[PDB]
């Protein structure tokens, strides 16, 4: 078990850490989130009481080193830290739980949710995506573009997202235009799979990396990546056996843990009832389509 | 964007564009089976661009034969104007190439977008207008040269034979329009219109009648009464 302490709590902020939130008053004695499950890359966000624009966040890893949150009154707003002193970091840390001012990550021992939502995401992943090397924790917010978005300003700030685009020369191999148009395993398999991703399993990773940005940061971006990447493969005519399976099981979680009151941003009516019912796998996805229709049957 | 009335005299600057209808593409007749049941025959069809500056028309031939043995044949019909249309392109000097190129059907905009990827700079453009170039294949000299095709053939014309010696492009392409509008709303009094003279012939190398202006005036007359017409009888107004 890990532990996350924080230097203070200046201002009234809702602090989320994966899909569980807190809310924190003004100066209220908060000093940091503990028993933090290891062997999972986290997330903690955070939404001030004043502005409900803007949610931000450090994606971690405990194994990677001791983090910690501090109020920065400068650029106004808490700052993930490593702390390198390894004694004075347990020093803090057992100082706070004494004095018991943290909260308990509060995993039910029923609950699969978070893995089933991170199975594939590896941090050294994260930092390609949000390069900033100089730390080992990486920052997301609502208002980051993407590469692809850029494209169409400041690369430092970038999410550097895999560029998916069904009508480029990438994705069409001349000669094969109609071919590779309406069947995209080509573009999946040997472009993606094979050549860029190398496996399924940073694909997938990088696919949940995408949902989980847009879901805790409304990231339209991350949200269109998200789209793009289950379209490739629901428009794939060839996928293997096991992906597909998986896949299922991804987008089940995903669709699970998707607040009921924003599937109108989030989702996107056309990419969803083409991949359920129109594409070559829309007999593959029997428990992400059992349970679109029974949570969400308007956008259907 | 998408080309309207709002933005109609584009056509006739000095960039060039070429105008693509794929109706007449795929063409069947259809038709009983001994034991009853429904089949369709395919006959000869053609691609018909044209650019609306110069009159210039690539009547691309679709033999039957490119139908043989494929299945989903009017999707394909998209996927082959388009192939035809990108090698049409490649087969211009650089300087003929077109900067834009306006589908007369939306649903030709996804097919040509993907064959003409090696031409970033070159716009795909739908349209709004509701332009009546199906009726190509009610121009005799059109129909004949199709139907009697044996192999994929590329027919050059002038649509506009020569008109432009004596008027605008734009005006010329009103007039086309206006007289496939009538071939195609009724195209057995349109025809009638132009042949009831047998003193004014169609030139060997043209498309239409040697008429003098004055004749054309009358025509377009004609051709306009036929239109509204055939409207009132449509919906009894």
């Amino acid at each position: 078990m890990n532990t996350v302490p924080f230097t203070s709590a200046p201002i009234e902020v809702t602090i989320g850490i994966d899909q569980y939130s807190f809310n924190v008053k003004e100066n209220q004695p908060f000093h940091g989130i503990k028993d933090i499950p290891i062997g999972h890359v986290h997330v903690i966000h955070f939404q001030h009481a004043d502005n409900s624009s803007m949610r931000y966040g450090y994606w971690f890893d405990c194994r990677m080193g001791n983090f910690y949150i501090q109020y920065d009154p400068k650029d106004g707003l808490y700052k993930m830290m490593e702390e390198r002193d390894g004694a004075k970091f347990e020093n803090i840390v057992h100082n706070f739980k004494e004095r018991q001012m943290m909260v308990s990550y509060p995993k039910i021992d029923e609950d699969d949710t978070w893995y089933n939502l991170t199975e594939f995401v590896q941090m050294d992943k994260i930092r390609k995506i949000v390069r900033k090397d100089e730390n080992q924790f990486s920052y997301v917010d609502s208002s980051m573009t993407t590469v692809q978005e850029n494209e169409l300003s400041d690369p430092a700030h970038s999410l550097n997202y895999t560029v998916i685009n069904f009508k480029s020369r990438e994705a069409i191999r001349p000669g094969h235009e109609m071919e590779d148009f309406l069947d995209k395993s080509y573009y999946l398999n040997t472009v993606m799979l094979q050549g860029i991703f190398k496996n399924s399993s940073n694909y997938f990773g990088e696919l949940q990396f995408a949902f989980l940005n847009a879901m805790f940061f409304g990231n339209y971006g991350s949200s269109l990546q998200w789209h793009a990447m289950i379209e490739l493969i629901c428009s794939s005519a060839t996928v293997p056996k096991h992906m597909l399976d998986k896949l299922d099981e991804i987008l089940y979680y995903q669709i699970k843990t998707l607040p009921e009151q924003y599937s109108d941003i989030l989702l996107n009516e056309r990419v969803w009832n083409i991949c359920l019912y129109s594409s070559f796998q829309k007999n593959s996805l029997h428990n992400t389509e059992k349970i679109m229709e029974n949570k969400y049957p308007e956008l259907l | 964007g998408a080309m309207n009335s709002s933005n109609y005299a584009e056509l006739f600057n000095n960039d060039i564009k070429l105008f693509v209808d794929d109706t007449n593409v795929y063409r069947v007749t259809v038709h009983k089976t001994f034991e009853g049941n429904v089949a369709t025959k395919a006959i000869n069809g053609c691609i018909f661009t044209l650019n609306p500056k110069t009159g210039h028309l690539f009547l691309k031939i679709i033999h039957t034969s490119v139908w043989a043995g494929q299945k989903r044949l009017s999707q394909l019909a998209k996927w082959k104007t388009a192939e035809e249309v990108s090698a049409l392109v490649r087969s211009l000097p650089k300087e003929e190439q077109p900067k834009q190129i306006i589908v007369t059907r939306k649903a030709m905009l996804d097919p040509l977008e993907v064959h003409m990827l090696d031409f970033p700079n070159i716009a795909i453009r739908p349209t709004e207008l509701r332009l009546p170039f199906s009726a190509a294949m009610s121009i005799d000299k059109l129909s004949d040269v199709v139907m009697k095709a044996t192999e994929p053939q590329m027919v050059l014309f002038n649509i506009y034979d020569d008109w432009l010696d004596r008027i605008s492009s734009y005006t010329a392409f009103s007039r086309l329009t206006l007289l496939l509008r009538a071939l195609k709303t009724n195209e057995e009094s349109a025809k009638m219109i132009l042949l009831s003279d047998p003193t004014i012939t169609i030139k060997s190398y043209h498309l239409w009648p040697s008429f003098t202006d004055e004749q054309w005036i009358t025509i377009e007359s004609q051709m306009r009464d036929l239109i509204l017409t055939e409207y009132g009888r449509k919906y009894n107004v």
